């Protein structure tokens, strides 16, 4: 179906503790494929998925160059930004960049992204048109004017509409068995009585891919959102995800409740009953 | 400045079965800044050789990490997770429950 | 693959 490639950069200034720490991570959908850490011994972009391991040294050379160039720009920008907000050398600060593109089932460009954040708060973002910028504050307005004069949006659009989608095509072909997979969830149910008249009914969804799942509780057919607890979709650590949904039910009425699991990897939605 | 408390989740890769080899996971998320101390505990003692995922973040710039170690669960042994951040006054300990 | 150029200062 529709796919996405995304990159997440983090630059953290460490005063007195040397130079800023730069961490870069690359994703194709919910699969982390590349990494870079300024603290690691390698000082190279490293593979984190089997399908990217087939890339030659010319790929790793270019990726390392790009990522180090941004780490160096962030090193200077950290200084510039503390002059903007008039902050001391004393404090530790954070620069975060998110960028990428979404493709349709045809493998053609849909939408592109580029957004920056200083100290967790939105700084500057490239608009949907990929031609204009949105500055979140007065400091960001200076960056906006600089980026407007330098025609930064044209260069970003050229990547997001161009090279970004072309890499995604290459990645989707080279990792078809992994990226185009639809792992269905391993469902099971647990019952734990809290009181003599109340009980917790918990429904599990394990080892599924992609991360997109829908867990819903129903009482005799009617939807149930009252007394329902949900956990954030968590990684299993093997490239699959986990999620559970619980409901507090009156003792003896456990058979009335049904859990409905909705996932891409399922031919039809599952119905679980205690 | 943006300061966000980490959300902690202690769990296993596969459903817990005594004597069988598994992975103890600790998923810290929703936090800001990135500077975090996450340790996995076996009966209050720090587990050595605990690996972690590469630092990544959410659409709202909140960081997330997965700390993991290979372990074999037993009825006797108590597993937990010690997490510390600037938002936490003292290390927060979340016990591992076989059904959470 | 990552973005090479621009990489312009803030
Ligand atoms: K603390």
């Amino acid at each position: 179906g529709s796919h996405s490639m995304r990159y997440f950069y983090t630059s953290v200034s460490r005063p007195g503790r040397g130079e800023p720490r730069f961490i870069a991570v690359g994703y194709v959908d919910d699969t982390q494929f590349v990494r870079f850490d300024s603290d690691a011994a390698s000082q190279r972009m490293e593979p984190r998925a089997p399908w990217i391991e087939q890339e030659g040294p010319e790929y790793w050379d270019q990726e390392t160059r790009n990522v180090k160039a941004q780490s160096q720009t962030d090193r200077v920008d950290l200084g510039t930004l503390r002059g903007y907000y008039n902050q001391s050398e004393d404090g530790s600060h954070t620069i975060q960049i998110m960028y990428g593109c979404d493709v349709g089932p045809d493998g053609r460009f849909l939408r592109g992204y580029r957004q920056d954040a200083y100290d967790g708060k939105d700084y500057i973002a490239l608009n949907e048109d990929l031609r204009s910028w949105t500055a979140a504050d007065m400091a960001a307005q200076i960056t906006k004017r600089k980026w407007e004069a330098a025609h930064a949006a044209e260069q970003q659009r050229a990547y997001l509409e161009g090279r970004c989608v072309e890499w995604l095509r290459r990645y989707l072909e080279n990792g078809k068995e992994t990226l185009q997979r639809t792992d269905p969830p391993k469902t099971h149910m647990t019952h734990h009585p809290i009181s003599d008249h109340e009980a917790t009914l918990r429904c599990w969804a394990l080892g599924f891919y992609p991360a997109e799942i829908t867990l819903t509780w129903q009482r005799d057919g009617e939807d149930q959102t009252q007394d329902t607890e949900l956990v954030e979709t968590r990684p299993a650590g093997d490239g699959t995800f986990q999620k559970w949904a619980a409901v507090v039910v009156p003792s003896g009425e456990e058979q009335r409740y049904t859990c409905h699991v909705q996932h891409e990897g399922l031919p039809k939605p599952l119905t679980l009953r205690w | 400045m943006i300061q966000r408390t980490p959300k902690i989740q202690v769990y296993s890769r596969h459903p817990a079965e005594n004597g069988k080899s598994n992975f103890l996971n600790c998923y810290v998320s929703g936090f800001h800044p990135s500077d975090i101390e996450v340790d996995l505990l076996k009966n209050g003692e720090r587990i050595e050789k605990v690996e972690h995922s590469d630092l990544s973040f959410s659409k709202d710039w909140s960081f997330y990490l997965l700390y993991y170690t290979e372990f074999t669960p037993t009825e006797k042994d108590e597993y937990a997770c010690r997490v510390n951040h600037v938002t936490l006054s003292q290390p927060k300990i979340v016990k591992w429950d076989r059904d959470m | 693959g990552t973005s090479g150029s621009p990489i312009i200062n803030r």
